[PDB]
């Protein structure tokens, strides 16, 4: 039987009712403020019932999931009512996933990667083993907050969003931002700050406009470029407020077009956080209260890149790792990073070996072409090889502790980044500049902690510690960023 | 076709055979890490940016593994003693191995267990030196 669901988790209040065939019934939404959908819901609700007999609606979902404290007890209060003034169950259903579903069910798309970017929040799920599964997400905040708050700063209209693509489609000179990727994280609030003085500095409204997204959107499709291959998905969804963006739209469908994998937005309606959103899920889920932070990972489902080239140089057996060009990037910025990053991971591969931690020889650094020589260890992967010979868990944390202590601070810490010969030589360091600041160190370190609770959660226990076991040994000051990392890590949703 | 690169032992570096048409150059052998170094140097002049202004003191400079030409000279400049002459015509080779003196001695261009300390003081264990010569640009 069919259903009547209740969105209010941040902004926008929505009330929308849905069959359990697939088809909305009602679907309207009004945009510290609890009290706006304390008084909305009212409005909105009234709207309904003039629209769908009260009677032959037997469900009440509630956005329960990821959001605002009162927004959500709001939604919660006009729920529990609901349901006991008609009799008719409740049912507490998850933000995210609402969009997800919504999109599936729009859309051609069945099993998608989706990259949820919205105001509120952003980041990248795919259902992989029965749960679904956040890989990429914002450390800071989400790309709608971000380009919000830019547009505010110059104080252009509410709606900044428009204005900012508007303004950024007249723009011709590709300003210099911070691309900031943690491992398979993103940071906004650097590149936030970075617009926000080139503003200031003189750099024209209609430039810096351009280049925000370009940054933020190129680092965006590449977090999902990164996903496509670890969830191995055929298509790319794309929900959440901020989906509108016709250039995100267009960079994003560029990028899954080189995979040949799909790409599917659903109808204008159904991106914006709404009603009917989340009373799809509930009558789904059928064929309890708040949780400010429900993190997505966990429910219950019952609904189921640099190419290398293998060369002998010298006297030595060696690859060459040609930085491949992506298409879907800014001509003038994809160039521009894939010399950068080459000009690191030469740069520190090297200097890595002043604090005695293996890595291979480089022999060459070709910047115009963005290869770089380095002799080939024969490949066995520290994630390949950490089952069996846990022991390997110790040394990547002892030569985590070296960078540290001399204040070098990798980005991209994974298992993956490591192999083994004899010792274990680190065979990537891309991104990851010099850096003094404690924080820093910190975030590095649950950047790792993510990356074994991603791939390795199966044996993760025991082995956080095994790694710890190596960096305790090696850095000093480790009780110092470890007990600052509860700091950083304690920036969940506001309790 | 290879650069003729051998270690000379007895020199006798003097005035005479660079400005008479010396277009062939000489290195401190002390401070050369294998024939290897001396290849790597010379692929390196070969294929990157020139950074000196003529292919053989360009060798010079990227041996060196540092950008500055005359402080270049300051650690692997051919000096009495012991050298690694190059060339590219064996009689080429002859009329400048004629001007300085001793055996040709392939041996004093390798590490002894002496450079491996002194080596990589002037440096900051022998492959580690083509890096150094690799990252010349950065």
């Amino acid at each position: 039987m069919i259903c009547l669901g209740l969105e209010g988790t941040a902004e926008k209040t929505g009330v929308g009712i849905v069959t359990s065939d697939g088809e909305v019934l009602f679907n309207k939404t009004i945009m510290e403020a609890a009290d706006h959908h304390a008084e909305t819901f009212p409005k909105l609700i009234k709207e309904a019932f003039e629209v769908v007999d009260k009677n032959e609606i037997d469900l009440i979902a509630f956005s329960q999931g990821p959001g605002l404290g009162p927004s959500l007890r709001v939604t919660a209060t006009v729920a529990r009512t609901l349901s006991l003034t008609l009799k008719k169950p409740i049912i507490g259903v998850n933000h995210c996933i609402a969009h997800i579903e919504i999109g599936k069910l729009t859309t051609e798309a069945e099993d998608p990667l989706t990259l949820y970017v919205s105001g509120g929040n952003t980041q990248v799920i795919a259902y992989v083993s029965k749960k679904y599964r956040v890989f990429g997400e914002t450390l800071d905040i989400a790309v709608g907050n971000c380009l919000d708050q830019f547009a505010r700063y110059v104080n252009l209209p509410h709606p900044g969003g428009p204005y900012i693509e508007e303004l950024a489609r007249k723009g011709k000179k590709l300003v210099d931002l911070p691309y900031t990727v943690k491992g398979m994280d993103i940071a906004f609030s650097g590149l936030l700050t970075a617009a926000m003085r080139a503003y200031d500095a003189g750099e024209r409204l209609e430039d810096i406009c351009y280049s925000l997204q370009e940054y933020a959107f190129s680092m965006l499709t590449e977090i999902t470029e990164r996903a496509l291959a670890h969830t191995n998905k055929g298509e790319v969804m794309l929900v959440g407020g901020v989906a509108a963006n016709n250039r995100l739209r267009e960079m994003l469908k560029a990028m899954c077009e080189g995979q040949n994998v799909d790409f599917y937005v659903p109808p204008k309606e159904f991106c914006g956080d709404n009603g009917a959103m989340i009373a799809w899920l509930g009558l789904l889920m059928h064929k309890t209260k708040i949780i400010p932070n429900y993190r997505t990972d966990m429910v219950e489902v019952n609904w189921i890149e640099a190419d290398i080239k293998r060369d002998s140089y010298l006297d030595f057996d060696v690859i060459i790792k040609e930085r491949v060009k992506k298409g879907y990037r800014d001509e003038r910025l994809d160039e521009n990073i894939r010399k950068s990053r080459t000009a690191r991971e030469a740069r520190y591969l090297a200097l890595v070996k002043d604090f005695g931690i293996p890595a291979p020889y480089i022999f060459d650094v070709d910047l115009d072409n963005k290869r770089i020589m380095m002799s080939y260890i024969n490949g066995k992967l520290a994630k390949d090889v950490i089952e069996d010979n846990l022991d390997i868990a110790y040394k990547i944390g002892e030569i985590v502790g070296k960078l540290h202590k001399n204040d070098v601070i990798h980005n991209d810490l994974t298992t993956s980044n490591f192999i083994f010969d004899k010792d274990l030589y680190i065979i990537d360091f891309g991104l990851g500049k010099i850096s003094n600041l404690d924080e820093d160190k910190a975030v590095d370190l649950i950047v790792f902690k993510k990356a074994v609770l991603s791939t390795h959660h199966e044996k993760f226990d025991e082995i956080w510690e095994r790694f710890l076991e190596g960096y305790k040994s090696v850095y000093d000051r480790w009780e110092i960023i470890l007990e600052l990392m509860k700091d950083v890590e304690r920036r969940a949703r506001y309790v | 076709d290879p650069m003729i690169i051998r270690g000379i032992r007895g020199a006798r570096i003097n005035n005479e055979i660079f400005n008479l048409g010396l277009k062939f150059q000489i290195l401190n052998a002390d401070v050369v890490a294998t024939k290897k170094h001396v290849l790597h140097a010379i692929n390196q002049a070969k294929t990157k940016k020139p950074i000196a202004k003529s292919f053989w003191m360009e060798i010079l400079v990227r041996a060196s593994g540092q950008r500055q030409i005359h402080e270049a000279i300051k650690i692997i400049g051919a000096k009495d003693g012991n050298v690694c002459l190059i060339c590219e015509d064996e009689e080429t080779f002859r009329k400048i191995y004629e001007l300085i003196g001793g055996e040709i001695d392939d041996s004093v261009l390798e590490i002894n267990e002496d450079k491996e300390r002194l080596i990589r003081e002037i440096f900051k264990v022998v492959e580690r030196v083509l890096e150094k010569i690799a990252l010349i640009e950065l």
